[PDB]
């Protein structure tokens, strides 16, 4: 079960998030939370 | 428990300081004769700060005077408010420094800095949990800017874990009232940026813009400019005295507004002015007071700050209020003019609040400012240095006692390194 | 004849300075 | 018997402490005094003790809002022994805090932890109450929790720590501050829950209709969800969470322990008869960004476990069928790993209303604590305010002089660096 | 120390080129750095002195205060490069009247000033390297009336590059200069 | 190699080298600060 699932998965895992470079989800997430904060700035309320 | 010493040098160390002790006696109900005469228990929580217990439960201030001359501790000790400091404490000569930095620092004021010191640790030493040492004095004079730079670089050796907070005046742009100021200037601030941990920036020009535009005074005197003065000292250690939802030491205060241990120049200015013909139409609020506070006609420095940006700015605010109005306020002058704002500073704006208001005022707010566009008043010292310097005009006076020439040249050039910084961190960005 | 932070580049040959000045 | 210990460091826990004990001795009757309201009541009032002491410690190395509850309307509460005090603030400082002046004094409280320790039974869990922008929340709270975990083992470490707002602070170094004392919440407690203040402001200013927010307004319902999320072991219910069920149930990984807050039925005294409040749509409110307690979009991100805690009159009827309406909904987004991603405790109290208090008497409250990997956007916005200070230097002469070396600023910011790693690799999906 | 142990002519006190250059020497540092550092333009390693504050860091020949140091001879040469910054040396002599006098010579004056214990000097150095030739008789005969008899102290605490400081009898140029003592080997 | 670093060397001039004594380091810096590339790179190969 190890090596057939569960190492193959987190195979893939750690490959697709080593290929990730932080630096790319530092912007992103800070580009995401500047237009939240930049929404409930200019606009009474953010409603879900 | 904290506990700050308060030591006075020169003419104008002695006056203004002989005011800054009428707003502390008011504010904590110290009479003339100097007894307690308090209507609030707040204000007797915390009088070991300034004031010493003596015999009757009167109390005497924690403050040292010198001067090499009698003629102004004449002043201070006969005039009101004047029985409460303790003659001791007045130690005091009778040669006269006279506007001479070599006579203050080298020759004459040095047979006096083994009589201040001794007084001073004797006031240090007694006392349980120091913070720093107060000192209120000039930098045009020669008495003041001359014996007070020399026990400010002695105590620090005495005691290098305590703050100086320095109240310095300067010499104005208009106007000179001593022909030796840019000799003075230049030599104490090089005395101070690596002895001073932070400095606050006053001179009589800001001052007067202030009492005629908008207190409407007309002919303001002598000590109406000192009660503006002591109205921002009080403010800097407004959390101390009294409680609050967000204190602020003076510990805190410099571990915000001091980027780089260099630049340690602040301005400052008192918010809530406005003339009699006005009062009753002012509505305080934060937001007036906010809109007042950021003003450059109410910093009480020469320089203007719209020409730099402010790298760190502090507001020490009093009075009941709501957080958010503090919080709301200074979120908004940031954002409404940013490039007045330093940029790789986030959240510039250092902001506390104190529950009790002075007295009189039911809201005050006390504002400090790194600004870099304190470099135009140091540029203009220097620039009025270069043009004495270069004739060896009025420099036979200072070399006369002992004095080389190598420290006028040692001053200033760590006066050009002091404003090449301020220059330097306006125009540097991030990414 | 022919990394580090602003203050420090300042601080470091300050010195210099202080003696080329006079 | 459980208990827990609570310990309140620095401005901001003490100020809380004093909200979160007046709630705490209002729920269970306790008056201001200490004692609850023939011969064995008058040995039981003054020889004896009726008296209930907290099992608390507010300590602070600034004095004045210490002696400000020895001086207030709870000097006869705590012991005076209990309430620690000192001579110099760590002033806006992780240096002082941690190495300098917070060394004296963490010895002195770890005295007074010991005594705690001894007198109660059974202990289950610790309590701390903190701001990372301040020195003493930041440099004493790392040092208390550092050595907590070196005395004290299988006893879970609570954390409330007050993080800073993305847009207003009430401090210029207050990156810094944050930065170095997350590596030690990562590291030391075991569960940490974020809070920030500009969040309450707009469920103070939106919801509760009160223009000029201050301090007191704050923290009074910070403690309703302090006093929430432990109210299962005081009081019995239908279903119950204790403090070990908290943790099993919202920690899918070791280093994942940020949970935000929430509490659903933020309504005035005014707004409360024309408001109907049942389970159905406060739950629904409960979700409501604007209801939450960190200033975060959780629409960013997809929630891992979620806890929601009931206090009033709530049949698991219809606690289950909230479940059921917000589990449909497309906005409210699930992590693919955990199909049962909810918790449900019910208590039978219904929560008490401070007096003079702003909220309203409601006979149903939701306290939602949940994991979402929406914190990594909290962390991404204070990192870049700590990238771009630490980029030209600024600030460290004061943590460099004061103990510190260079090497804990790219230490602490690597550990954060790993978090902001951590939550995108968890909160990946596998599909088809 | 260092009386009955005198030698013929030349008495080198400190050299940098060794296993363990710092045998006799004290240290102290504050806010700088003592670092034995080979140079560019000699290729030798010197030791070099580095301090943001001139008076705070300094090296002592005697090791312990209480003791003195004895050379009998009139000059004292050092080799030291100019870094273009602060440099400051001192030396304590016993004249005849079993006095104490310290000449200090430092780079951040320009004028000399004879107080009756200490006598303060400029010193003013070429670009690169240099050595110094600091007449211990001729100046304690120009700032006092008595004679030199001994050297208790040499301390230098500044900004520089030392090796080969050494004590001399009288002017001795390269050619009559022994074999280990040039630092330029022509 | 040898031929390569001679060849660097004879254009790279005599360099100080570290010490091998380092006697004495009052404010104990210890370690300096990287450049930002590196310092960037260094963190994205420490967090893979
Ligand atoms: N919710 C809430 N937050 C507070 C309160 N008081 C202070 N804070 C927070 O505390 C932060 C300021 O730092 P402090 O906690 O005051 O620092 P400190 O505890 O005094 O630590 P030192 O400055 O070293 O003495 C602010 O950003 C606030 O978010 C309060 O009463 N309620
Ligand atoms: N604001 C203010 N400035 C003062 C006061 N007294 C003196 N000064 C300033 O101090 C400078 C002269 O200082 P001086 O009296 O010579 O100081 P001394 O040399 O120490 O005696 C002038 O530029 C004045 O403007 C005062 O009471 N208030
Ligand atoms: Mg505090």
């Amino acid at each position: 079960w190890s090596t057939q699932v569960f190492d193959t998965i987190q195979g893939r895992l750690q490959a697709a998030v080593d290929a990730r470079d932080p630096a790319a989800i530092e912007s992103r997430l800070k580009t995401q939370y500047d237009q939240y904060l930049h929404t409930t700035n200019t606009k009474v309320a953010v409603f879900r | 428990m904290r506990e700050i010493v308060h030591i006075q040098g020169g003419q104008c160390g002695n006056q203004i300081g002989a005011k800054f002790w009428e707003v502390v006696s008011d504010e904590h109900g110290i009479d003339p004769t100097g007894t307690y005469h308090g209507d609030s228990d707040l204000q007797l929580e915390r009088i070991n700060v300034y004031f010493n217990e003596a015999t009757g439960g009167r109390y005497v201030p924690r403050a040292i005077l010198m001067d090499l001359e009698p003629g102004t501790m004449d002043s201070v000790r006969s005039g009101p408010y004047g029985q409460i400091f303790r003659p001791d404490n007045f130690v005091f000569g009778q040669t006269g420094a006279g506007n001479n930095w070599a006579k203050g620092h080298y020759t004459e004021g040095a047979e006096l800095i083994d009589s201040v010191l001794d007084v001073v640790r004797k006031e240090a030493e007694s006392c349980d949990c120091l913070q720093g040492f107060q000192v209120c004095h000039s930098l045009g004079g020669g008495t003041g800017s001359g014996m007070g730079t020399l026990l400010i670089s002695k105590i620090r050796e005495e005691y290098p874990d305590r703050m100086m907070l320095t109240f310095s005046v300067v010499p104005s742009p208009k106007v000179s009232d001593t022909v030796v100021e840019p000799y003075n200037a230049t030599l104490s601030v090089h005395q101070l940026v690596e002895n001073a941990d932070e400095c606050m920036v006053l001179d009589n020009e800001a001052l007067y813009d202030i009492c005629f535009r908008t207190l409407k005074l007309t002919t303001p005197t002598f000590g109406d400019l000192n009660h503006l003065i002591s109205a921002v000292m009080s403010g800097i250690t407004c959390c101390l005295r009294f409680p609050g939802q967000l204190n602020a030491d003076l510990r805190k205060l410099a571990v915000n507004l001091i980027p780089f241990p260099r630049l340690h120049f602040f301005m400052v200015g008192f918010t809530p002015l406005t003339s009699r013909g006005s009062q009753q139409y002012r509505a305080l609020t934060v937001p007036e007071l906010t809109q007042q506070m950021w003003d450059a006609k109410n910093m009480m420095c020469a320089a203007d700050p719209r020409h730099g940006r402010y790298l760190t700015a502090s507001a020490l605010f009093r009075g009941r209020m709501s957080t958010k109005e503090v919080d709301e306020q200074m979120l908004n002058v940031q954002n409404k003019n940013s490039s007045y704002f330093v940029e790789w500073i986030p959240n510039n704006v250092k902001s506390s609040v104190c529950d009790i208001p002075p007295k009189g005022l039911k809201m005050s707010a006390t504002f400090i400012g790194n600004s870099t566009a304190i470099q135009e008043m140091f540029k203009r010292v220097s620039e009025q240095f270069t043009a004495m310097f270069r004739r060896k005009a009025f420099l036979h006076w200072y070399t006369g006692e002992g004095m080389d020439e190598m420290e006028f040249t040692e001053a200033e050039s760590n006066m050009n390194d002091l404003v090449s910084e301020y220059q330097q961190y306006q125009d540097a960005s991030a990414e | 004849r022919r990394n580090r932070t602003i203050a420090e580049t300042m601080r470091v040959a300050a010195d210099t300075r202080k003696l080329g000045k006079f | 018997m459980r208990e827990v210990i609570s310990i309140h460091i620095g401005q901001a826990g003490i100020q809380v402490g004093n909200a979160c004990w007046e709630l705490y001795c209002l729920e269970h009757g306790i008056q201001p005094d200490g004692q609850m309201p023939d011969a064995f009541n008058t040995f039981f009032s003054e020889t004896g003790a009726g008296k209930h002491v907290p099992r608390c410690i507010f300590l602070d190395l600034e004095p004045t809002v210490v002696d400000e509850v020895r001086t207030g309307t709870y000097r006869q509460l705590f012991h005076p022994e209990q309430l620690i005090s000192g001579k110099e603030d760590a002033a806006n400082n992780f240096a002082r805090g941690h190495y300098t002046i917070g060394k004296e004094i963490v010895d002195l409280a770890l005295d007074r932890i010991r005594k705690l320790a001894d007198n109660c039974t059974g202990l289950q869990g610790f309590l701390v109450f903190n701001a990372v922008g301040g020195g003493t929340g930041s440099g004493l709270g790392s040092l208390l929790l550092e050595r907590l975990s070196v005395d004290y083992g299988k006893k879970s470490k609570l954390g409330f720590t007050v993080y800073p707002s993305p847009q207003v602070s009430t401090a210029v170094v207050e990156p810094y501050n944050s930065v170095l004392s997350t590596h030690s919440l990562l590291e030391h407690t075991d569960v940490a829950v974020m809070l920030d203040n500009e969040a309450i402001y707009d469920i103070c200013r939106r919801s509760l209709d009160i223009e000029r927010p201050t301090y007191t307004n704050l923290n009074r319902l910070i403690a309703q969800v302090i006093s929430s999320l432990t109210a299962s072991l005081r009081f019995d219910g239908a279903l119950n969470v204790d403090i070990t069920e908290f943790q099993t149930n919202l920690v899918p990984y070791p280093r994942i322990h940020f949970m935000l807050s929430s509490y659903a039925p933020i309504i005035s005294a005014e707004k409360a008869y024309h408001e109907q409040l049942s389970v159905a749509e406060i739950t629904n409110a409960a979700f409501e960004p604007a209801s939450m307690m960190v200033k975060c979009d959780p629409r960013h991100g997809k929630y891992m476990a979620c806890c929601l805690m009931y206090r009033g009159d709530v049949v698991p009827k219809d606690v289950n069928a909230s479940v059921a309406t917000i589990k449909t909904k497309r906005t409210i987004q699930f992590v693919d790993w955990c199909p049962t991603g909810f918790k449900c405790g019910i208590n039978y109290q219904p929560p008490t209303v401070v007096p003079g208090g702003d909220l309203a008497k409601v006979q149903r409250a939701v306290c939602m604590i949940s994991n979402s990997t929406a914190i990594g956007e909290i962390f991404s916005r204070l990192d870049h305010k700590f990238d771009l200070m630490y980029a030209k230097r600024a600030f460290v002469h004061w943590y460099v002089g004061e103990g510190m070396e260079e090497g804990e600023f790219s230490e602490a910011r690597e550990d954060l660096a790993a978090l902001e790693k951590d939550f995108e690799e968890v909160g990946a999906e596998s599909a088809e | 120390m260092f009386k009955n142990a005198f030698q013929s002519g030349f008495l080198s006190v400190l050299y940098s080129i060794g296993s363990k250059p710092l045998e006799i020497w004290d240290k102290q540092v504050s806010n700088g750095h003592i670092k034995r550092i080979t140079d560019a333009d000699i290729q030798s390693s010197v030791l070099e002195i580095m301090g943001q504050n001139v008076s705070t860091t300094y090296i002592t020949c005697p090791a312990d205060p209480n003791k003195t140091l004895g050379i009998k001879l009139p000059f004292l040469v050092l080799i030291i490069k100019n870094l273009n910054k602060y440099f400051s040396f001192e030396v304590q002599v016993l004249d005849d009247k079993n006095v104490r006098r310290r000449f200090r010579a430092s780079n951040y004056q320009s004028t000399t000033r004879v107080k009756p214990f200490i006598c303060t000097m400029p010193m003013r150095l070429d670009s690169g390297w240099n050595q110094i030739q600091f007449n211990l008789s001729d100046f304690t005969r120009r700032a006092y009336g008595t004679n030199y008899i001994e050297t208790l102290r040499v301390q230098v605490h500044a900004n520089c590059r030392i090796r080969r400081i050494y004590f001399s009898d009288r002017l001795y140029s390269e050619e009559e200069l022994p074999a280990e003592f040039k630092l330029f080997l022509p | 190699a040898a031929a390569a670093g001679a060849a660097a060397v004879a254009a790279e001039l005599p360099f100080v080298e570290q010490v091998e004594e380092v006697i004495a380091e009052a404010p104990v810096r210890g370690p300096p600060a990287p450049p930002p590339a590196v310092a960037a790179a260094q963190r994205a190969s420490r967090l893979r």
